[PDB]
DNA sequence: CACCCTTTCATTATTATTATTTTTTTTTTTT
């Protein structure tokens, strides 16, 4: 894997062409329709594009639904990239409870 | 590498006299080719014969290039297209009293001349078009890169290509000697469909000057 | 470079179709023999492929303008709406043999294979108008590749590519609109509608008896001449349709990008049918799209302004000279 | 054999005109004929005026015309050559559907020229190639160049005839076009679909257009059969002279 | 000779033609 993306040896084999491409052209700055099966580990290939976008200075979004955020940001600790620009997440009012009435 | 070639479509194309040659493709789009990379006054002889496909040589002479013609397999029914030209009268006649136009005729003709009507009906066909070949993918794949329309680049629609694809297969089952030969090709390389015409082997196909006593093959 | 022109047909389009076509008078297409039949001129349609349904291909009609009518409609709009004034400003006078090629896609300056040199063919490929199209005896590829009209369908979904899914029309597109002529003759009134005929009564009386004859010989042949009481059909393609058009340019210049833009900015006053009578093919443009951004305004065109000082540049500069040495 | 222009004198006699030029210069091909005008050849300058509507058919851009083709571009050449054969020995008009049965279908000569016209007269006898061998026609007809086959002819008029048997009438399997100008010139028929296969109507339909213009006046409702022609070599010869 | 009119000739012959048949769910975690 020489010039390798950020979180690229976490990422399986058979999703680095689709990770490959899928970097290239939010590079070009088009909107990249990539499919990939359930069990391929999609969370490591977008933490892989995210990590890459972000030693870019570019400001990622990721928008995944409560579910999938543990499992996103546990593919977004151990890799350095991201330990130097940070990583934070946007919660709204249902993520939190009233204490008076609680 | 000996290689094999589909053209899908996204538009109809005329159905070709005789045989649309894979060659006479690669031709023009290294003419356009050149174009772009030199510019408008260039010599359309000089680089329709560099091509990344092999050239065959016949036994006594007579060379063409290593790759057979198109193949077509019909997606679709043979319908027909119809197409008229003719001058706009009434125009004429405005600018015949505006002075613009200085005709000295006081009537036109639709039978011939100028003012001619003419209608004219050609075969359409949309189809995959499969063609076989021995040269080098990466060129072709480069050249047809450019490839916008085929069969016809008449400029008014047809032919519109919604993809192509190359593949390498093995050598006994490519038929290349599908293709116009000269009539001094190897006994291996006739076939039964094979017959004795007058045919262009090579480059432009449609220059019937450059034509010869060719063996070739019935789309 | 490409430009991409949306329009909607304010009136119906018709660009009839060859081939002796039937309907009865309720509507059925091609009647079997034996039965009452009319004729009928159907708007062009070409079967296209198509992958609605399922994945395996399928042939569909789909109802279009050509695209040689889009041609020569361009053509005109830039002889009409730019070309001509500015050749009637300066005094130029033209031949025919440079008017037919310039007009028309015909060769007859020389009907002869006129020899071109690659100089010659790049200083006419080159020309703001004459490269655009090219035609005459030289025979040479015009830079200006016009698509026909294609309408925003679903057969068409192969033709019209993926985005256009958005604004999309289904099912049917083509009404039979019903024309008729009258004999105007048995429309005449009295002796005040009727004087300004030479003969008047008598003549329109003769006219009234010859009509008779004609077709009571005609019924007891069917049981050749032709009267003016006709009643006929024609399919067209209904109005207010979204049509794309496509226009892509073999590398070309500024001015002749230009030229195509001004032809663009005047043809909301052009038609496209065969129905010029009945006002058929008038439309507005809503859209046009240079390299896939989008141009077109509701006052004209705003935007590519180096295409229209170069355009300017180009048609103040022609003298009409280089159309004759075109030709010849 | 090698040229159309080849019909000027090898199957009628027939010589340049008076006040044709001798060739000067490096040898250029026919504006026409596609032959190379060599020197000491004779040779037309193009003096047409502008009512040569076959510009596009135009072999070359020399600006001459062979002297044989200048023959082949007289008039009666034209009309009298509107539907003929020219072979080695004669020429034969092919206008009856039984000449074409005879040609299309089982032909006994090998080299010949087949024209065809469209419409009442054009410029047909110099813009099409020589058929050379009998298993691959060349014909003109009208703007429109079309390829023959008698074998493939001979299999199609087989299966047509095998299908339509046992029925009294005729029902056309695949429809084709006479002045193949309509859109459904190709077309298999409804019932023609019923009674080809699949296999049939793919290879009904995978035919080149010459095949489909030869069995456009082949098969029909009455069927020809192949008898050889009048001979209007004569005719045309009285015509020219 | 470049610009047109208007004359002239030609042999066989037939005609078929694509168009469609849902289920009625209650998710999700915004302001
Ligand atoms: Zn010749």
């Amino acid at each position: 894997p020489a010039d390798a993306l950020p979180g690229e040896g976490a990422v399986r084999e058979v999703l680095r062409p689709l990770l490959k491409q899928a970097a290239e052209k939010t590079a070009a700055g088009k909107i990249v329709f990539a499919e990939a099966a359930t069990g391929t580990g999609k969370g490591r290939m977008i933490a892989s594009l995210a990590a890459a976008a972000a030693i870019k200075g570019d400001t990622v979004v990721v928008s995944a639904p409560l579910a999938v955020t543990w499992q996103l940001v546990n593919d977004m600790k151990d890799i350095p990239e991201v330990r130097r620009v940070g990583l934070t997440l946007s919660l709204g009012r249902p993520n939190f409870i009233s204490p008076q009435r609680t | 590498v000996n290689l094999k070639v589909t053209i899908d479509l996204s538009n109809p194309m005329m159905e070709p006299g005789d045989l649309l040659h894979l060659d006479a493709l690669l031709g023009a789009l290294r003419v356009s080719r050149a174009r772009a990379e030199h510019g408008d006054a260039i010599n359309p002889r000089d680089y329709h014969y560099d091509l990344p496909l092999e050239r065959y040589q016949a036994p006594s002479g007579d060379w063409v290039f290593k790759a057979s013609a198109f193949k077509l397999k019909r997606q679709l029914p043979n319908q027909m297209w119809m197409q008229t030209g003719r001058l706009s009268i009434v125009e004429a006649a405005r600018h015949r009293q505006s002075g613009y136009l200085q005709l000295r005729a006081g009537k036109p003709n639709p039978a011939g001349g100028p003012f001619k009507t003419s209608i004219y009906h050609r075969p359409i066909v949309q189809a995959e078009l499969t063609a076989f070949c021995v040269g080098d993918q990466q060129g072709i794949e480069a050249l047809l890169s450019e490839c916008r329309q085929i069969g016809g680049k008449r400029g008014v629609g047809f032919g519109q290509v919604a993809g192509f694809k190359v593949e390498p297969v093995a050598e006994t089952d490519c038929p290349w000697s599908w293709r116009a030969l000269p009539a001094d090709a190897d006994p291996r390389l006739v076939t039964s469909e094979h017959a004795r015409c007058i045919a262009a082997i090579r480059g432009p196909y449609w220059d019937r000057t450059l034509h010869v006593e060719a063996l070739a093959p019935t789309p | 470079m490409q430009i991409e022109v949306t329009v909607r047909n304010i009136t119906p389009i018709f660009s009839a179709a060859p081939g002796s076509n039937y309907i009865t008078i309720d509507g059925t297409i091609n009647p079997p023999p034996g039965v009452s039949r009319f004729p009928l001129v159907r708007t062009r349609m070409m079967y296209v492929a198509a992958d609605v349904g399922d994945g395996v291909i399928k042939s569909v009609p789909l109802q279009i303008v050509p695209g040689n009518t889009m041609r020569s409609l361009l053509r005109r709009t830039m002889l009409k709406h730019v070309i001509e004034p500015a050749l009637v400003e300066k005094g130029n006078k033209l031949s025919i043999g440079a008017y037919a090629t310039a007009y028309s896609g015909n060769a007859t300056g020389n009907p002869d294979g006129v020899p071109s040199s690659f100089d010659e063919i790049a200083t006419m490929r080159a020309h703001p108008f004459i490269g655009l199209f090219g035609g005459g005896p030289r025979m040479l590829e015009g830079r200006l590749m016009v698509d026909s009209l294609y309408p925003i369908h679903t057969n068409a979904e192969r033709i019209l590519g993926a985005g256009y899914e958005n604004e999309m029309m289904s099912g049917p597109i083509t009404q039979v609109v019903w024309a008729r002529r009258m004999d105007p003759i048995l429309n005449l009134g009295s002796s005040e509608d009727v004087e300004v005929i030479n003969g008047g009564a008598v003549a329109a009386n003769g006219w009234i008896q010859d009509l008779l004859a004609n077709s009571k010989a005609a019924a007891s042949k069917k049981k050749n001449g032709r009267g003016l009481k006709a009643f006929n059909a024609h399919e067209v393609v209904i109005p207010g349709l979204k049509w794309v058009w496509r226009i892509s340019l073999d590398r070309p210049t500024d001015a002749q990008v230009g030229l195509v833009l001004l032809a663009l900015n005047k043809m909301t006053n052009e038609r496209i049918a065969g129905g010029h009578s009945k006002d058929y093919g008038r439309f507005v443009i809503d859209g046009v799209s240079l390299n896939g951004e989008q141009v077109w305004s509701q006052s004209g065109i705003t935007g590519g302004e180096q295409y229209f000082d170069a355009v300017a540049e180009a048609i103040d500069g022609l003298s009409s000279k280089e159309f004759e040495q075109f030709a010849q | 054999m090698r040229y159309p222009s080849d019909i000027v004198d090898q199957v009628l006699k027939a010589g340049p005109d008076k006040g044709l030029l001798t060739w000067e210069g490096v040898d250029a091909a026919c504006s026409h004929c596609s032959r190379p005008i060599q020197n000491g050849d004779l040779y037309s300058p193009s003096s047409v005026g502008a009512f040569f509507s076959d510009t596009r058919d135009l072999a070359s851009t020399s600006r001459s015309i062979c002297w044989r083709c200048v023959v082949l571009r007289k008039k009666p050449m034209l009309y009298g050559l509107s539907a003929a054969v020219v072979t080695q020995d004669g020429i034969y008009s092919i206008s009856k559907d039984v000449n074409k049965a005879w040609l299309f279908t089982t032909p006994p000569p090998a080299p010949f020229l087949v024209v065809h016209s469209s419409s009442t007269m054009q410029h047909l006898s110099w813009r099409t190639p020589v058929t050379l061998d009998n298993r691959r026609i060349h014909v003109r007809y009208g703007p429109n160049l079309f390829i023959v086959r008698p074998e493939v002819v001979r299999k199609a008029l087989s299966i047509a005839d095998r299908v339509n048997e046992g029925q009294k009438k005729w029902v056309t399997p695949v429809y084709f076009d006479r002045k193949a100008a309509a859109m459904g010139h190709g077309l298999i028929t409804r019932a023609g679909a019923e009674m080809l296969t699949q296999e049939e109507q793919e290879f009904f339909q995978s035919v080149t257009p010459g095949e489909r213009w030869a069995l456009s006046y082949l098969m029909h409702s009455k069927r020809p059969e192949p008898e050889v022609g009048e001979c209007i070599t004569e005719k045309v010869m009285t015509s020219l002279n």
